């Protein structure tokens, strides 16, 4: 899902469909320059032949994550059923606001 | 007509009423026919599942009448627990008038014991109305199959089946 | 107790003619009210203000001709809305198009018919409303086309099909509402519910014409009867709450499976009365009891 | 008396009354 | 208690407007209203019993609470309270404030 | 599209979409607050913070 | 210790209170401790009577 | 007789008229201010 | 829907025993406030 | 989201949300220096108490 | 269904001690914590955030 420079707001846009097999969620980060949207032989995007995250587990920008809050029926969040400290948000990191 | 998928109801929570049914694909198996020795199995394992979702549809809920009603009374959908627990008071209602205004300031009761309690009901004042409250969605509309797609054009079709649909008018 | 479709000649009267006191139409009702003869309070006419008191006398003693045409022509057009001879948004055109038609022909023998037709069209709403509850009319005529086209009484293998002829006819008579024997494509097919979640072909039934009498193995699904299509299997489970005894339960599956289709219904209504209790007892369990459905699965599989 | 006042819409007198006491 | 002693004549013991009036004057106050605007002329007695309210007891009305610890940092003042309401302390929230 | 009047200084177009905020205070114990806050044209996850 | 009020920054909790005391009727008479004195300009300065 | 057909010697608003929109006049007030959309009569006593 | 915002009436999602003392001995607190009243609108 | 120095044309940013029961809108613009974009307790961006 | 919770329950309790005591060497706190009427609590997961 490509995302521009200095922006912080991007969700997934998928409506009602099939879900019959699901173990859970997984997410990592990768550059557009080193590898493109695959499916083609030699597409007009290659130009970095360096170490690609999608091959050797070469991921690195996996520390650059703030919150990934889930929604299950386009109204209530997946922690809605109050299980965590935060009611809805999946805070991966919070830099110095409540040491607790 | 021969190979359709079991239809799955799409949901909107705070309304209570389901939007409409849709087919499953992101787990649907390969239909590139393996051969004459497995075509009867891929059409056969599904066939008994079609009767699994058909039988429970009449058991879990009463058969379909109004396919999607917003104006919905409670019968199978459960009205929350009607049981109160009533406890007494440390101080009495009529044994307090004798003292404070006269002279003696006040700060089972170990002065003059009495037993008087009154219990009143906890139940929802009048019966449950509108959509499904907490969690009764699966027990109300179980995934059910129409195995012959749109067989009958002008009379009736799968009506409340569409998510872009209200009970008042079609379209 | 419930009503018939809100009387179409009266719905249009409700929206046009006076409600409380029509001094000419309810003449001996106003005359009873002004003569201090009413049983509620006699001097309800005495204690009223003098000016509207006089308005009741002038209108009742001399009866004034009130306009009747607009509660007669609208009585047709609102019946045209209930019989569905016009759409609900068409109430602006047809109301006045016929009023402009009677503006040209106010005064022929046609309007003498019109009020007799008012009593005919209002009855046609009441006739059809009782007739749409029995959707047999768009079903029996369709079954007449099915019985004529399909070759009747030709089982020269073995004959159990003579009982089945009446079995399809019983489906028309018992349940009539949404049960329409629609002839869209050339294959005949029957719908059971208002939304049509089991509408199989009665020409998928043509698979049974060679299977009207074959040999039975033993008690487990037969070595031959695997040919029976889930299309025709859907029909034979749908005729099952209608006909049971007649077809031979020991000679072919026309009867042995029909008795076994009652085993599917026999478990269903028991499990219906089972599920309505365990779901009801949710205060003392405090869990999503899928074991209500798992026991239902166990009461069908482990037998 | 029902005759005593002039009333709106062919009805003698209509809505009944209540006046508040001074202390409060 | 018996609520019919000496105020019976004065009609103070009374429960409504048409109570100790002659029952032939109800249709003149109500019906011919703006003409004979008279209902406080016969002053109707109040309906303030002893039934649920009377607390002849040392019942607390205004209580103070002053914090556990102090933090004097320049940007955010913090105060920790461990509030305790025992029994019958029936306050509506708009009453509570913070004396700075 | 917000084709508006050109102004001299940078201004924050602080748009408010009317979205209901309800907090139901379930109190089944004397002195226990268990609450959930939810909105209608707003899912409690996908937002700018 | 379940978090009772957990409102985010896309909420004007401070600034919702401005409207509630506007829609009450009249805030023209002023409260002392709460400083309910509405920050009100005069129509003589804005729309200049010239 | 035509005198009180002009709604002059009538008693009240919702009552003297045909019951077709009498139902609707009590339900609709904010959509349409219907009380000022029609004549309400008041008559001299005895 | 159980939050009284897709419901029908306000006084019907609480207890009926608490309803009684709300218009005769209420002058101690003007209370039609602690539980919000929803309204029906045609759509 | 802000309007720059001289702005005559400006789009919206937030894409995906679900809308079930609305009420309407309201908007009024505001200078960056006059009121800060909330985050920290102390702000040099709001050294203009006016 | 015969296993882990389906009803709402928070995993952690962010608890604060009621009374405080600081002195030359000791940092005393008498925290009053009661384990929930049905739910259990593990001691190996219990710590102090200072």
């Amino acid at each position: 899902y490509p995302i521009p420079a200095n922006a912080t707001n991007v969700p997934i846009s998928i409506p009602s469909r099939n879900w019959a097999a699901f173990r859970g969620w997984a997410f990592t980060r990768l550059k557009t320059k080193e590898t493109p949207s695959l499916g083609s032989g030699y597409d007009p995007y290659y130009t970095y032949s360096g170490s690609i995250p999608y091959l050797d587990g070469t991921f690195y920008l996996n520390h650059t994550f703030k919150k990934v809050a889930i929604t299950f029926d386009s109204s209530v969040s997946w922690p809605g059923n109050d299980r965590l400290l935060t009611p809805n948000e999946f805070e991966i990191k919070r830099s110095v606001d409540g040491e607790g | 007509k021969e190979i359709p998928t079991p239809y799955m109801w799409s949901y909107q929570p705070q309304m209570g009423l389901a939007a409409g049914a849709a087919q499953d694909y992101s787990t649907r198996i390969n239909y590139m026919s393996a051969g004459p020795h497995m075509i009867s199995r891929v059409n056969g394992i599904r066939a008994h599942r079609n009767r699994i979702l058909l039988e429970q549809a009449a058991i879990t809920t009463t058969p379909r009448n109004n396919l999607n009603p917003r104006s919905w009374p409670a019968a199978l959908v459960y009205q929350e627990s009607p049981a109160p627990t009533t406890v007494v008071l440390p101080r009495d209602a009529q044994a307090e008038v004798q003292m404070t205004n006269s002279g003696a300031q006040l700060a089972r009761p170990s002065f003059t014991p009495r037993q008087a309690i009154l219990t009143l009901q906890t139940s929802s004042s009048e019966p449950r109305s509108g959509g499904i409250g907490t969690l009764q969605f699966i027990e109300e509309f179980v995934p059910s199959v129409y195995f012959n797609p749109f067989s009958g054009p002008p009379g009736h079709y799968p009506d409340q089946f569409i998510p872009n649909f209200d009970a008042v008018k079609d379209s | 107790m419930m009503q018939d479709a809100t009387d179409p000649a009266v719905r249009a009267a409700l929206q046009s003619q006076p409600s409380g006191l029509n001094s000419t139409d309810d003449w001996r009702q106003v005359m009873d009210r002004i003569m201090s003869l009413t049983a509620r309070n006699p001097d309800a006419f005495r204690q009223q203000p003098q000016a509207n008191r006089l308005s009741a006398i002038l209108e009742a003693v001399v009866p004034a001709r009130a306009n009747p045409t607009h509660e007669k022509v609208l009585a047709i057009v609102n019946a045209l809305a209930e019989n569905r001879a016009i759409r609900p948004d068409e109430a602006g055109l047809v109301y006045d198009a016929l009023l402009q038609r009677v503006a040209r022909y106010n005064s022929g023998n046609v309007q003498t018919n019109l009020d007799r037709l008012v009593g005919d069209v209002r009855e046609a709403v009441a006739q059809r409303e009782r007739a749409q509850q029995q959707g047999n009319l768009g079903s029996m005529v369709a079954l007449n086309a099915f019985l004529s086209t399909q070759p009747a009484n030709v089982p020269r293998g073995q004959e159990d099909y003579t009982n089945f002829v009446s079995a399809l006819r019983l489906m028309v008579t018992e349940t009539p509402q949404s049960e329409v024997y629609q002839s869209g494509p050339d294959y005949f097919f029957q719908t059971s519910r208002q939304g049509l979640q089991t509408v199989n072909l009665s020409q998928a039934f043509k698979n049974l014409q060679g299977l009207w009498g074959v040999r039975a193995p033993t008690g487990d699904r037969a070595t031959v009867s695997s040919l029976l299509t889930p299309n025709s299997r859907l029909l034979l489970l749908l005729i099952a709450p209608f006909t049971d005894s007649g077809s031979v339960s020991r000679d072919t599956y026309l009867g042995h499976l029909l008795t076994l289709y009652r085993e599917a219904i026999g478990q269903a209504h028991v499990d219906e009365h089972t599920f309505q209790e365990i779901t009801s007892v949710s205060r003392a369990l405090g869990q999503e009891d899928t074991g209500s459905l798992e026991a239902t699965l166990n009461y069908l599989l482990t037998n | 008396f029902a005759s005593l006042a002039p009333r709106h819409g062919s009805r003698p007198f209509m809505g009944n009354w209540q006046d508040i006491g001074t202390s409060n | 208690p018996s609520m019919m002693p000496q105020w019976s004549y004065m009609h103070i013991s009374g429960q409504d407007a048409s109570e100790y009036l002659s029952p032939g004057l109800v249709q003149f106050a109500r019906a011919t209203e703006t003409y004979f605007s008279l209902n406080n002329k016969f002053r109707n007695p109040t309906v303030a019993p002893t039934h649920d309210v009377t607390t002849d007891r040392s019942q607390r009305l205004t209580l103070r609470f002053i914090p556990v610890d102090r933090e004097d940092t320049a940007y955010s003042y913090k105060a920790r309270f461990t509030l305790a309401v025992g029994d019958n302390r029936v306050l509506d929230m708009a009453s509570t404030y913070f004396d700075i | 599209t917000f084709e508006v009047d050109p102004m001299d200084e940078p201004t924050l177009l602080y748009v408010l979409f009317e979205v209901f905020d309800v907090v139901r205070v379930h109190r089944p114990h004397r002195g226990v607050i268990e609450t959930v806050y939810l909105r209608t044209p707003f899912s409690a996850g996908n937002a700018t913070t | 210790q379940l978090n009772a009020v957990v409102d985010l920054q896309d909420r004007n909790t401070e600034l919702s209170y401005q409207l509630l005391l506007d829609s009450i009727g009249d805030r023209t008479r002023y409260f002392s401790m709460w400083n309910q004195a509405v920050d009100s300009y005069d129509p003589d300065v804005r729309i200049i009577e010239n």
